[PDB]
Parts: C-alpha cells; structure tokens; sequence
C-alpha cells in the first residue's frame, strides 16, 4: 500500500503503487476570485482548486504555484495536495508512504522544504523523492538510452547506460510548454485575434493541443501554407465566435527546435541531446543513438518524432543507426515508472520512515538522493 | 519656450524632474616567497647571453640521431 | 517629390497634423464624426451629416459623437478616410495628397491586416506619392534628443512602455495595456453617476472629458484624502450649471496604479514601467531607471510624477538613481519627433513610393516598418 | 632591424600586448569578440556589428559574447585573425604590422595543424619581416632571472608545468590538462543554479567570472569546510540585486585539486607539480623543489600557498626543503619575460624570415620553434 504522486506544474497525476493509470489527473492551478467591496451571492469559496477553477475562469485569477519546475508559493501547493489526499485520493497521508517526482538540477531548497512538509504537515510515515527521467526507464523495462522527458515548467536530457547516470552529461533548458503557450498569444494577435486576460491564456492552450503539430520542413511548410489555404482549420471558442488559425497554426511548436523565435539565446531540443551524448563516453554513444526515448506531454506534437529523427541523424555520424523510443502513451510514462518502482519489493527499503527524518532532519533527502 | 508657450496643453509651474536623492590577499600570503620583478636588471644579466643556431632543427625527424638545439654561445 | 512631408499622430483622442518644417502641430481636433442625434429624412435640417473638429464642437449639443478608433484600431474605415479627407481639405492645411509625403504614427503590436489597410487607403484612395508608419516610442526619444532612454506612452487608447537603449528597442520587453486615459473617462462618468450627476447622451461623455482634464489630482496618500472632508470644487457648464465633484476627482485615476480595485485584470502604470526594465540585461537596468521619459496626454494629471515616483521607487532596487525626465510638452511630443524624423536625411530612404507599392504588393509595409 | 619587435601574449582571458623595453604591458583587453544581438531601429545608434576590447566591455549588455579560442586551440580562425587586426588597429598599438618584427607566445604540447594554421596568417594575410614562436615557460624564467626552476604556469585556458634546469628543457616530463580558470566559472555556475541564482546570458557568464575573483577561498581540509555551516557571504550585482554566495566559494575552485568532481580521469594541480619532477634525474630531483615558480592568473585564489605546500610535503619525499617563489606580478610575469627575450640581440637569430617561410613553408617554423 503506497501512492505515486507527481508534481507537475501543468497537471498533477496522484494514484496507488501498482494501477496502469493515475486515479486523480487535474490542473495543479489555484483561483481566487476578483472580488470586489459589493456583496457576493453564497456558495463562494475564498480560493478554488483544480476543476471548479477551469469551471469559473470568468471571475477567478489563476495562479500556478510551480514556475519552472520551482515551487515560488509553497502554501497554495499544500492545498493542491490537501485536494489530492482528502478529496481526489479519499485517502489519509497518514496511512500510505508517498513517491514523489524532481526535475533534474533543480534548486537544493525544493527537497528541503518538500519533506519538512510531508513529515510535519501531512505526518506521512515516510516519503521518497525520485527522478522524473530514471522512473521513465522503468515504464519502458529499459535499463540503457537517454530520455528527453519534457515538461511545462523545463526540459531536461538525462542519458543513463545499463542503470548507471552521467551527472555531468544533464542538461536543463528552461523552454517549455508554457512558453510555447505566450508566444501563439503573441502570434495570433498580430493575424488578429486578441487574447490578453488569463482565462483566455487557458483557452489559447486548449486551441494549441487540438491544431498545432510538427512540420518536418520548416521553411518548405510555411512556403506551401504561404501559397495554399489547405493547413487553414477553423476553431470553436467557448463562446458562439469561430477562429481561422491559419499559418501560425504549426509556427508555435517550431521554437522548441529553433529557440531564437522566443529568445532564449540556447541550442534546440535536438541539439541538447546530441551535445549530452557528445559529453558522454565514447562507447556507449553507439547505445544511446539506438535508445533515443521522448517522454512527457510536451512530446505529443504530431509528427515531432519525425522532425527529431531528421536532425539528430544530420548531427549523428553516418555510419551510426539513429533509433527513436517514442510509445503511444508518453504523457503518463513517468507516473507508470513510479508506480512500478513503487511495486518493487527491492523500493520498500529505500523508502525514509519519520523516525529517520525526526533523528537525522531535513539534511537526510540531500544524502539519499543519488 | 515660445513654442509651448502657445499650445494649450503644456505643463507650467510644475516641476519637470521627478528623481531620488543622490547618494554618495594571496599576494600577501607567509608561505610563498614573494619576488620583485625587475625587467631592467633581468636584461643586464641576460644581455651578453647568445645561443648557436646553426644546425637548429627541433622537429620529430628520425634521421641522423639525437639533436640538442641551440649549441652555444661562443 | 522635393515638396516638405506632412506629420499626422494618429492618435485615438485628438489627430495632430502639420508639416515636418513646422516646430509644433497647428491642427489638433478631436478623432471623431459627429451626425444629429435625430435621424433628418427631411429637408430644412442639419446638411452633409457630417460635422469634424470646429464644426462639431459648433453644434455639438445637437450631434451624436462615434469615434473610429477603440484602442488604437480602426473600427470604421470610411469614417476615418472623410477625418483624413478633412486632413487634405481647404479647411486645414489646404494642400495637395499627391504633391507632399506623408508620415503615420501606428500604436505598436497592431494586427497586421489593420496596418496593410491603413497603407492601401493612402494609396488607393488617396494618391500619396510616398508613405512610411513609424514607432510612436522611437519618435519621443528624436523630440527629447536621447538615444538611451524608457519611453512610458500613456495616450488615450492605449498604454505602452518601450525600453531602447543607443537606438536599439528590445521587442521582448515591450508591454502593452489596453486601460488607457478613454477608461479613465468612463471610469470617472461612473464615480459622477454615484455622486448623482447623470450623463446619459454622448454629448455629454465630452462633458466627463473636460471635468478630468480641469479638475483631476493624483493623492500620494489615497486613505488622508478619503478620510479628509473635500472642499466640493464646482464646474461651471457651457449652459452656466454647476457641478460639485468632490471626492470622485483624485479617487477615480486611482485605477491607473490600482486596476484590481474596480476589477480589471492588469498590472498597472507603474508595474508595466518595472517589469519593462527588469526585462532587459542586468548591465543596462540601471541605465534605464536612471533614463526615464514620460510620452503621451495622461501624464498632464496634477501630481502624477510625483505619485509614480514613490511608486517605481518602492519596486525597483534599493539605492538605484531613478530619473523621471518629463519635457512640458508630453502631449505634442509624438508629432515632433514625426517632423524631427521626416526632417533628416536618412528618412528619404526610409518611405517607400507608391510606384514600389504597386509592383511588390502589400507585404512591402511590413518589411520596411522597422 | 629597426623597428621595436611587437610582443603578443595570445591568453585565452586577456591578450597583453606592448613592443619590447617596455616596463608593462601598455594594451590589455579581453580575448573575445562581441556581436549585438538586439535590433538597430534610431539613427544615430552604435556604428558597427563587430566591438571588442574597451568598446564591448562598456556596451557589454546589447552584445553576445563568443572566445575564438579554447585551452589554446584556436576554434574560429576568421574571429582570431581580426582580434589581430584590432591588435594593430587606431584603438590599440597604432602601427604596421609588415614594419614590426613578431613573437607570439603558445602554451605547450598544442595540435601542429594550429601552429602551421597561426603562423600562415603572419606570413600571408600579414607582411611580417620576420615571425618566432617561444614556450610560456622560458619566458617566465627571463621575468623572474632564473636559468632553474620549475614553472607551474596554471592560465584560464591550459594548466601546465615545465621543468627547466640551467636553461636545459626536458621534453618528456612536461605534463598538459585542459582544465583551468574558464573551467572553474562553468563549474561555480553549476552550484549558483543549485543555490537558485540563473546566469543564462553570455554577458551573465561574466558575471559569473567577477564573482568567482571577488569570492572564492581554497581551504586547507575540504572536508571538514563542506560539512560545517558556511557564512552567506553576499555579492552585490551591477543591476543592484544582491545574491548570497554561501558554501559555493570553496567548493567551486576545489576543482583545480579534484578534476574527479567534473568527473574527467586527469592528475590534480598538486599532483602536475611533483609528477612532473618525479620523471627528472635523482640528483636534480631536490634542486628542483628548492626552485618552484608559480605563474598564471589561476593561482591568485586566496589560501593556495597554503594548500598547495601541504599537497606538495605530503607528496614530496621526507627531508627536504621545498620553497615556493611566488612572483608579485603574476599576471603579467609571461609578457615582461617576452619583452626582455625580444630586447635581446640574440634574438635576431631566432627569428623566422618571411622569404624563409616562403622557401621552406610550414617546415620552417616546426624546425625552429620548441
Ligand atoms: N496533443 C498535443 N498537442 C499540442 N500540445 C500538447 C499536446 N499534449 C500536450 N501538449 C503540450 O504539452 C504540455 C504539457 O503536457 P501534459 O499533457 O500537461 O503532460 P504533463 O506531464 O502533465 N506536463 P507536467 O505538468 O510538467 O507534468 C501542455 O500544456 C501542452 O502545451
Ligand atoms: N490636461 C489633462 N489632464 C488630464 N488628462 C488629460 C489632459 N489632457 C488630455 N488628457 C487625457 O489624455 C487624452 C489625450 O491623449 P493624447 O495624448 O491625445 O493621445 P495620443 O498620444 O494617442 O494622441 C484626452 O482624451 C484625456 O483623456
Ligand atoms: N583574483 C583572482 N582570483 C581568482 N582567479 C582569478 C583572479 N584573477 C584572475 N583569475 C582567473 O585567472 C584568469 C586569467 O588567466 P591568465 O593568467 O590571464 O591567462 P593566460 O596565462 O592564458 O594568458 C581569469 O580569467 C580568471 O579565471
């Protein structure tokens, strides 16, 4: 008896140690309402949480607790878990140990005040904090290749040879989803359709995961979308208006490849994998190129896996076989891992009870970490 | 100055800036022996210094055993 | 054409026109057509349906006021064609469209079909012999004479803040809000009503215009003048009637700086000006706080610099030298820098003729814009 | 002939140059070349896309940063031949470069294809008279007028020593690693990122180095220092923001001594030294401890007399005197020597004609350079 609970900036995937799938799947975003000094009608919650805050955008501020990976407000994150136990899970902390998720290089602060909060707050009877990049391994049964597990929050590269890591061969970019999300905003203004207030950023992110995809030739696309009105599909708002999204349609998800669209002043996503592979050590290079694995729900662009396949074999030697892991279901491969880990009988040592926590203090997750 | 004096719309006898107030080893170490570098002197003791460059070749070439550069300084 | 270009600040409250061998603007009238509140299907009534700047404010009792321009987009194209007609009439400037050049000032991050449209009426309806839109920010810094400098432009229609540095605006850091001094008015027509002074017609939404533009403070402390008894300033109407404004006059611009009090989802004035800076590289931040220039007609409020001040001064780093430079002439700052701009040597390279339009198309606008 | 020879200290850092007699090098600037990344929209802006030296240091914000070379290996050869030029140029020595004899000053053990390539550009692109490539090692000795001694020369590119008794060089006990200075400010960026400190921007990465100069200290036992709560020494950034440094001082340079901590398989700088004299003749073996030079900007970290003496006693044999000279100008020790060889008129054999270049090619300068 054990729960797998990933903290996601985007969504938050909570569930028991051993189902296929997460129980509790919601946005981990808060909203409060902006109210004024006139009076409110009754049934008015002071602070909304998940789904009742997607239901009320008109009125509710929302707020993400987690920015880039780093949790900036550390008591609106508590009542995203207080959710998840007592009202998604209808279960107590107390009763079942908690496996929680990391990025890679993330600020030493997050996994100090993360377990003083698990053991004093919830009073769990242990808890243990794993690599988001390694529970993806266990989810595909592969002990060897590199995992591109891209987030809302970061992107990280993270090559691991026969379940032995290469901490100087990580790489993290702070590109991701939500970035992408600020600049179709941008974009879709100057073609005419404004969107400003937060509850529209949210509906912008609903249009990008329905039309946006993956062009294999960037400059050939936009040529052919230039000249042709074939890539023009039409969307329907909450409300009764209809939007034509035209080329713009794939121009968002090729920063991810070419990050000087949104300034980020870095190498792309490809790229970042090759130069870890090029970090790496000679023989294993070879291993790596042949377990290429694409992880997270930043990955569901359709027709990455083919723009990916191109530029890693322009950068790859000739001779060399370049092989990309891609599975159907990417988006829940790094809860699965936790889930399978948290079912191995070889995990039920490695767990820290609150008596260790209690002798040792918050110090103890800094020495059980890697 | 006339040509704000005309228009309508101009700020007069308000200030025109809004601003703040202005306000106003291994070297040194016991361990190392520290020396004074003086390039006057180190020319002097190095000036009537020569070398023989005559049959000078540094490079790896196998032929005609050992070489040592720079015979003398006669 | 040899024959002196023709300035025109395309600005959503007044249009300022003249010649760039002019020092100030002569014609500044009100962007608006103003048609008989009554709908004349007979004779003996008002002629033409069609009354702009004098002609209007001659009969503007009897007209209904509808502004083209919300936000610095154009609403009603053939509207603002007959205010450009009246631009080139006998009644103003009195001088050929086809002879002289012409310079626009467009608001920034505009939809591209609202500035294709504006370039082919000034082709197509009128016959310019050459046209070129400028950056209204760009031309404050050439009216002050500073390369270096924060440009706050707070029109009418809109609110943006540009950071450029030796000539150089960095597009990521530009910040654009849509509360701008026409909000401020209807704002205030709100306050008015809860002081029990109705002002029902259009006619009179000018009325609430002239009161904020007469009578409107700025407190440092909100709650000391709130808690204070006012001295019940009144205006006089054209009429003769008296108005008393009381506390409604320093607390309805307070929104500016505090848009969440009444419930509008935005920053704020001085918040945009901050996060602009914060934007740029650490080297430059200093540079731009201690190089601050105030542009556009909503900083003419009594004790707004001094607000602002305190404001930027309690956000921005401690022991930084911040230096508000306003000129006296905020308002008639844009079109200067238009006959600054059009005046020099390099601008003949700049403006495209109506023959290049002709044979490249519409896209020609975008290319040569910066 | 004539005309001064003109010496050219090519650091990976800082390139020092001067002519021959002179007490200190007159032109030091740093070794990169800055390309303004933003956009040039005003007239009258900063002329150019090229700024290195005092030009790029002043406008450092606008530019992206990029060293043509790296651990002594020229990466961009079209990047170093201008920096050459800008050498020559009205800003820095003001002079003919076919008029002025040239030595330049390489580390040791570099690739043959960089020397051939470096030396092609002072005979070809440059009418040089005549052009002699010398050791950095032997030139530190004419600085400190010394014939013996062991020069532990750790610059930001290469660490190397090179022990040299009574002028006599012995090229096999010569040890090279590519770790040095650069790697270090990488390495203090890692831990900045885990502290929660982003430096992302090239121009940021200097910083970074500033940093790494202000506050860093090398202690005695590592050990016993990382285990012990450290003072959060705080740096005040060039913005005004204030960041708290803390445990990263010490355990940042602690690289130079631990290469594993990067995770490459090289000896450790205390290591390089004795090793070094190890591989020379019994009899020499306690002369050459007697006689260590330290050199290189690297060794300026504060306590790394101290460190460096009790690696070297627990390496060195029992009973003997080991006494470190540590030269005032450290720094700009390698040039003096450079100036004081050149000012020699035994150096007017050393050189390499350009009509012998011509003759003989690249053949030329491996026969005559070391
Ligand atoms: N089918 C799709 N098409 C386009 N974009 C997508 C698609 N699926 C996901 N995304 C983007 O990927 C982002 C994150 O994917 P998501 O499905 O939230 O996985 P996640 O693991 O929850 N991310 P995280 O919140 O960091 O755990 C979304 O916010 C979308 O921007
Ligand atoms: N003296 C004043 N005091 C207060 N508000 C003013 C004053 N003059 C103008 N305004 C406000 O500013 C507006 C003028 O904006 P303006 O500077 O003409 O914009 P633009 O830069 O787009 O031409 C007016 O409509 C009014 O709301
Ligand atoms: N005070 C200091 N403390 C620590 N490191 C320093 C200090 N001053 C300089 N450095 C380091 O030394 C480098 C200078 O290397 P330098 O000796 O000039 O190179 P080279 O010998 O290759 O010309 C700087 O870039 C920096 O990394």
């Amino acid at each position: 008896a054990a729960l797998v609970v990933d903290n996601g900036s985007g969504m938050c995937k909570a569930g028991f140690a051993g189902d296929d799938a997460p129980r509790a799947v919601f946005p981990s975003i808060v909203g409060r309402p902006r109210h004024q000094g006139v009076m409110v009608g009754m049934g008015q919650k002071d602070s909304y949480v998940g789904d009742e805050a997607q239901s009320k955008r008109g009125i509710l501020t929302l707020k993400y607790p987690i920015e880039h990976g780093i949790v900036t407000n550390w008591d609106d994150m508590e009542k995203i878990w207080h959710h998840t136990f007592y009202n998604e899970l209808r279960v107590a902390p107390e009763e079942h140990p908690v496996l929680l998720t990391e990025a890679p290089l993330n600020p030493k602060a997050n996994r100090e005040k993360m377990t003083q909060i698990m053991f004093e707050t919830f009073n769990t009877p242990a808890m243990y904090v794993a690599i988001q990049a390694v529970l993806s391994l266990y989810a595909s049964g592969r002990t060897t290749g590199i995992v591109m597990d891209s987030g809302d929050g970061v992107t990280h590269t993270v090559p691991i040879y026969e379940g032995y890591a290469l901490p100087h061969a990580i790489l993290r970019l702070d590109l991701a989803g939500r970035d992408l999300t600020d600049y179709l905003m941008k974009i879709l203004t100057e073609r005419g359709y404004s969107f400003t207030t937060t509850a529209e950023r949210e509906i912008v992110r609903d249009i990008k995961e329905k039309l946006c995809y993956v062009a294999l030739d960037f400059e050939q696309e936009m040529a052919t979308a230039a000249s042709s009105s074939s890539l023009e599909k039409s969307y329907e708002l909450p409300d009764g208006q209809v939007i034509t999204i035209g080329n713009e349609r794939f121009r968002c998800p090729e920063a991810l490849f070419q990050p000087s669209f949104l300034g980020m002043e870095s190498c792309g996503i490809h790229e970042t994998t090759f130069n870890s592979i090029m970090k790496c050590d000679v023989d294993i290079r070879k291993d790596l190129y042949a377990n290429t694995v694409l992880s997270g729900g930043t990955t569901m662009y359709p027709g990455i896996a083919d723009r990916m396949q191109k530029e890693i074999t322009a950068l790859a030697p000739s001779t060399m076989k370049i092989k990309i892991i891609a599975p159907p279901e990417r988006k829940y491969s790094v809860w699965i891992g936790g889930s399978i880990l948290a079912s191995l009988s070889t995990f039920q040592q490695m767990w820290i009870s609150k008596q260790e926590y209690d002798e040792s203090g918050p110090s103890i997750v800094h020495r059980k970490c890697f | 100055d006339p040509k704000y004096a005309d228009l309508p719309g101009i700020a007069r006898n308000e200030p025109d800036v809004y601003e703040t107030s202005d306000l106003p080893e291994e070297l040194t170490s016991t361990s190392v022996e520290h020396i004074i570098v003086n390039p006057n002197a180190a020319y002097d003791k190095f000036k009537d210094k020569r070398v023989g460059t005559k049959g000078l070749d540094f490079s790896d070439r196998i032929g005609k055993t050992k070489r040592t550069g720079y015979e003398s300084g006669e | 054409i040899a024959n002196q270009p023709v300035v025109i600040d395309n600005g959503s409250g007044v249009i300022k026109a003249g010649f760039a061998g002019d020092q100030i603007p002569k014609y500044c009238f009100p962007n608006y057509v103003g048609r008989p509140k009554h709908v004349r299907v007979m004779a003996g009534a008002l002629e033409g349906d069609i009354f702009i700047g004098p002609k209007a404010e001659e009969h503007r009792g009897l007209l209904s006021i509808r502004y083209p321009m919300e936000h610095g987009i154009v609403k009603d194209w053939n509207d603002m064609e007959r205010i450009w007609q009246y631009v080139y009439s006998k009644d103003q400037l009195q001088t050929f469209s086809e002879e002289h050049p012409v310079l626009l000032t467009e608001a920034p991050l505009n939809p591209r079909k609202n500035r294709e449209r504006a370039a082919e009426v000034f082709f197509e309806t009128f016959n310019v012999p050459a046209l070129f839109i400028s950056m209204q920010a760009v031309l404050s810094l050439y009216a002050t004479g500073r390369t270096t400098g924060v440009v706050l432009d707070s029109g009418d229609g809109v609110t943006h803040a540009v950071p450029i540095y030796e000539g150089f605006a960095m597009p990521h850091s530009i910040m654009r809000i849509d509360i701008a001094g026409r909000d401020v008015s209807r704002f205030l027509r709100l306050y008015l009503r809860k002081e029990g002074y109705d002002f029902h017609s259009s006619s009179e939404f000018e009325i609430v215009k002239a009161i904020k533009e007469r009578a409107c403070y700025l407190s440092i402390n909100p709650q000391k003048d709130e808690t204070l008894e006012t001295e019940k300033a009144q205006y006089y109407l054209p009429d003769g009637s008296t108005i008393e404004i009381g506390p409604s006059r320093f607390r309805a611009p307070e929104l500016l700086f505090r848009p969440d009090l009444i419930g509008e989802e935005s920053e704020g004035i001085h918040e945009v000006l901050v996060f602009a800076i914060q934007k740029s590289d650490m080297d430059l931040r200093r540079t731009l706080f201690s190089n601050i220039v105030l542009s556009g007609g909503s900083t003419l409020f009594k004790g707004f610099g001094d607000r602002l001040l305190s404001e930027v001064k309690k956000l921005a780093p401690k022991d930084v030298k911040i230096r508000i430079s306003a000129p006296q002439e905020r308002l008639y700052s844009t079109w200067i820098g238009g006959s600054i701009l059009a005046s020099l040597d390099t601008f003949k390279k700049m403006w495209v003729s109506k023959k290049e339009y002709e044979e490249d198309g519409a896209r020609s606008i975008h290319r040569k814009t910066f």
